[PDB]
RNA sequence: UUGACCUCAAAUCAGGUAGGAGUACCCGCUGAACUUAAGCAUAUCAAUAAGCGGAGGAAAAGAAACCAACCGGGAUUGC
RNA sequence: UGGUGAACUAUGCCUGAAUAGGGUGAAGCCAGAGGAAACUCUGGUGGAGGCUCGUAGCGGUUCUGACGUGCAAAUCGAUCGUCGAAUUUGGGUAUAGGGGCGAAAGACUAAUCGAACCAUCUAGUAGCUGGUUCCUGCCGAAGUUUCCCUCAGGAUAGCAG
RNA sequence: GAUGGGGAAGCUCCGUUUCAAAGGCCUGAUUUUAUGCAGGCCACCAUCGAAAGGGAAUCCGGUUAAGAUUCCGGAACCUGG
RNA sequence: CUUGUGACGGCCCGUGAAAAUCCACAGGAAGGAAUAGUUUUCAUGCCAGGUCGUACUGAUAACCGCAGCAGGUCUCCAAGG
RNA sequence: GUGAUUUCUGCCCAGUGCUCUGAAUGUCAAAGUGAAGAAAUUCAACCAAGCGCGGGUAAACGGCGGGAGUACUCUCUUAAGGUAGCCAAAUGCCUCGUCAUCUAAUUAGUGACGCGCAUGAAUGGAUUAACGAGAUUCCCACUGUCCCUAUCUAC
RNA sequence: UUUACUUAUUCAAUGAAGCGGAGCUGGAAUUCAUUUUCCACGUUCUAGCAUUCAAGGUCCCAUUCGGGGCUGAUCCGGGUU
RNA sequence: GUGGCCUAUCGAUCCUUUAGUCCCUCGGAAUUUGAGGCUAGAGGUGCCAGAAAAGUUACCACAGGGAUAACUGGCUUGUGG
């Protein structure tokens, strides 16, 4: 019975939410997220993993500094009014 | 092939000892200045059982010379020590049972317990139930004593290592019959993950050199040389001579 | 290297464990049949004589 | 006793700096096998892929412990 | 090559929990009798055992029953083994892939195990199988020679344009 | 499972009291006063880990479409000050 | 009958957790009364008790098995013959 | 490794392993030493462990033969020649072995026999109470398993 | 090949507490002139107790509430053993 | 008369070594060792136009094959009847 009733025992969850990711990835005994690698510093990424790069790079989000740093640039960091 | 048991018993993962209820290392008292130039009076407060061990322990009181206050110390009882008995550690220590005398200072044919291999480690030798030493010879100059291990082997250590005085309780265990693979198992689940133990030659040729064949049968021979290397040491290490004697 | 070994591991030892032990192993009876070779090594040469 | 020197510390001491991201291109370390040899082990793939460390608008290299053998040339880089 | 899994299951640890009613009647003890003494006998008491019949529970012997595009990628029915322990089990925790764990079947390691899963190298290689897209006109074969770890393949000569 | 340390080219690995100068505790004294200087005491030595282990203390009656040992009425208890 | 508990008895080469936390004792540091104190482990009296969860199912339809699947999934209460 | 109890565990160290505190130039690396050379280099001596020589070890892996005479003896060969036990056994090709028993009839069962293709002693041998969803034979009871089929209910 | 030496290196313990040398004070000791040495150098019927820079002695201070030094508890070398 | 009366009686590349020329080269210039070349032999591949090579799989896998076995059918009928 490794099938339909082995399945009916499953209640125990192995990974709950992660903190920087909010991936539910964050394994409970290991006390590490198997998608972004916290609480490590940097953030797990591969380059056989272009496609997951892809999903979690830079520009999928907000960018609520770096929308503005191309215009501040053009301007020239000018001050004042 | 695979990775075999033996092999992997060095890992620790499953194979560690279960030291749950086990109540302290049971050690000498440390040679500090009392027990070199004189001796010091403690207390058996109780005798208890320790969890897979075949001997029970003292709980010996000893007083801070230093400081205000008590040490307890955990003794493998000798046969004999009772409660409330009155223990002596130290070199002018008269001799009797459950006094902690170093071994310079005592005679031809005393039989000590607990004894430690260089002066200092607070007990080595003859420390399971039942087991003994005896001191077989003195050598003054070159400050040595030689002693009769429980193996029947001779060593020769330093005459300032101490002993405690008589036999460890508990001899006889092993002369009563398990009777039952229940009792071994109640024996070792206190001690460590050791049992049952599967015969290799019963295994597949992927778990072990013994494993495999279409009869069970060793194969090569069962007697593996000391230079053998991790994998290939199962059987009779080293051995100089095989067979039951007459 | 024969010598290094009986310093590293039987410096302490006395005549009857160490009779014991060659008794044990088996090496006597080679210094005995070594002995005995000589004396036929010798006991032929008296024969042909 | 007092005052130095040397060395080593402590401060939510005064002021600073490093980490992470990105990584097409750049500077290094580490490092395969599939494959080809009509098999295969040196070889090849390849001083490559994967892994790790570190930068910039370029980086690196760069003003000879050089090339030459000529009537000698003259930092580096690229075609 | 680099990562992800012990929510199933294997094993150890830590902390908890669960297990009707019967049968047999072990030590210890009490009374009576006998004996010269050792000690024996009889009647009770007591309630031992990895004992036994048998529920809950755990398992899965047979019908090679049902079903077999099922209720179900392993179930249903009857018959069964076992049922106070080497018992059953929750949660926590430890062991990770030539590694683990195994009362040992190459078993189990998330329906995957005589080496898990995911991505990349990778459009891996194939003397082997299958396929290969409009018309008309003209010419039109070979299965033979030699060599090859050659015998389901090539080179070379021959035949053909 | 950090730190002190020691490996590792490195991502990181070992170890958890270790080859560490590892800290805080009460009385107060002073009443330019702040909290130093009077003192004296103590050496564990991060932290995480149980909604079944340990653990301060609440019960009854009534009430809603749907909440209650939590609301209402009454009657208690514990901790800190 | 279910359950709690007490005093016992049997078993073991098995003798069947730890820490936070609370109390007591030994000790005698120090502070102390006579026109006055010393005591808040006695009684009464005053104030405050933050944050998060709290509905419902828990299974032949609320979970897992592609589903409203005869499967699987821990536990408490238990009337009469 | 073997697998409760009882009773025993015979012979063989030649081979393969394992193991010696034996004896010591046979094999004999790098470094080092010596000679020749102008040097690169070449040649020798010396030379650790391990091999090689000498022992031990079978509850280590394993093994346990032929020819004559009359079970026994002699001889050859070998390391030693299957000991105690057991058997057409789950191990026997021939084989449906031979004898007895069980039946009307038995390639099945049981008890004996043993030149046993190819049984055998911790590769454990023989025996064994109790136990077994283990394999096999016979007997009593019992029955639609069958002679030989018929009928009824629910879906 | 044997054999010193310790500071490199290595192992172990401790909250780095009693190391080494010399000296007292006793005992043995035979001294052949005066001491050569060697052992000791506060604890053993009893499941109590042992802590407040220690009492005492002594010397200062400025007496008072007390405070400090030496000794009690032998010197010397800072090599934790 | 350019071996055996004739028809069989044998071996590439790379590497090593020998003989000859004592000839060519070691590329800044020379001498001498050393090395590399040229011409002709030898050391050998017997699977003989010339890989360096043990098994097992009843746990097995892939690409294929009726070019190829284990059934029936078909031809034949030794053998059988
Ligand atoms: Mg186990
Ligand atoms: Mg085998
Ligand atoms: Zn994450």
């Amino acid at each position: 019975g490794k099938g339909t009733p082995s399945f009916g025992k499953r209640h125990n969850k192995s990974h709950t939410l992660c903190n920087r990711c909010g991936r539910r990835s964050f394994h409970v005994q290991k006390k590490t997220c198997s998608s972004c690698g916290y609480p490590a510093a940097k953030t797990r990424s591969y380059n056989w993993g272009a496609k997951a790069k892809r999903r979690h790079t830079t520009g999928t989000g907000r960018m609520r500094y770096l929308k503005h740093v191309s215009r501040r640039f053009k301007n020239g960091f000018q001050t004042g009014s | 092939g695979r990775v075999i048991r033996n092999q992997r018993k060095g890992a620790g993962s499953i194979f560690t000892s279960h030291t749950r209820l086990r109540q302290g290392a049971a050690k000498l008292r440390t040679l500090d200045y009392a027990e070199r130039h004189g001796y010091i009076r403690g207390i058996v407060k109780q005798i208890v059982h320790d969890s897979g061990r075949g001997a029970p322990l003292a709980k010996v009181v000893f007083r801070d010379p230093y400081k205000y206050r008590l040490r307890e110390e955990i003794f493998i009882a000798n046969e004999g020590v009772h409660t409330g008995q009155f223990i002596y550690a130290g070199k002018k220590a008269s001799l009797n049972v459950g006094n902690v005398l170093p071994l310079g200072s005592v005679p031809e044919g005393t039989i000590v317990s607990n004894v430690e291999e260089k002066p200092g480690d607070r007990g080595a030798l003859a420390r399971a139930s039942g087991n003994y030493v005896i001191i077989i010879g003195h050598n003054p100059d070159e400050n040595k004593t030689r002693v009769r291990l429980p193996s029947g082997a001779k060593k020769v250590i330093s005459s300032d290592a101490r002993g405690v005085i008589g036999v460890i309780a508990g001899g006889g265990r092993v002369d009563k019959p398990l009777l039952k693979a229940g009792r071994a198992f109640h024996k070792y689940r206190l001690k460590r993950n050791s049992w049952p133990k599967t015969r290799g030659v019963a295994m597949n040729p992927v778990d072990h050199p013994h494993g495999g064949g279409n009869h069970q049968h060793i194969g090569k021979a069962s007697t593996i040389s000391r230079g053998a290397v991790s994998g290939q040491k199962a059987g009779l290490i080293a051995a100089r001579r095989t067979g039951l004697l007459r | 290297g024969k010598l290094k070994k009986i310093q590293k591991k039987y410096a302490d030892q006395d005549e009857t464990e160490r009779l014991l032990r060659l008794e044990a192993l088996g090496t006597l009876k080679g210094i005995e049949k070594q002995q005995q070779r000589k004396k036929e090594e010798i006991m032929k040469r008296e024969v042909r004589e």
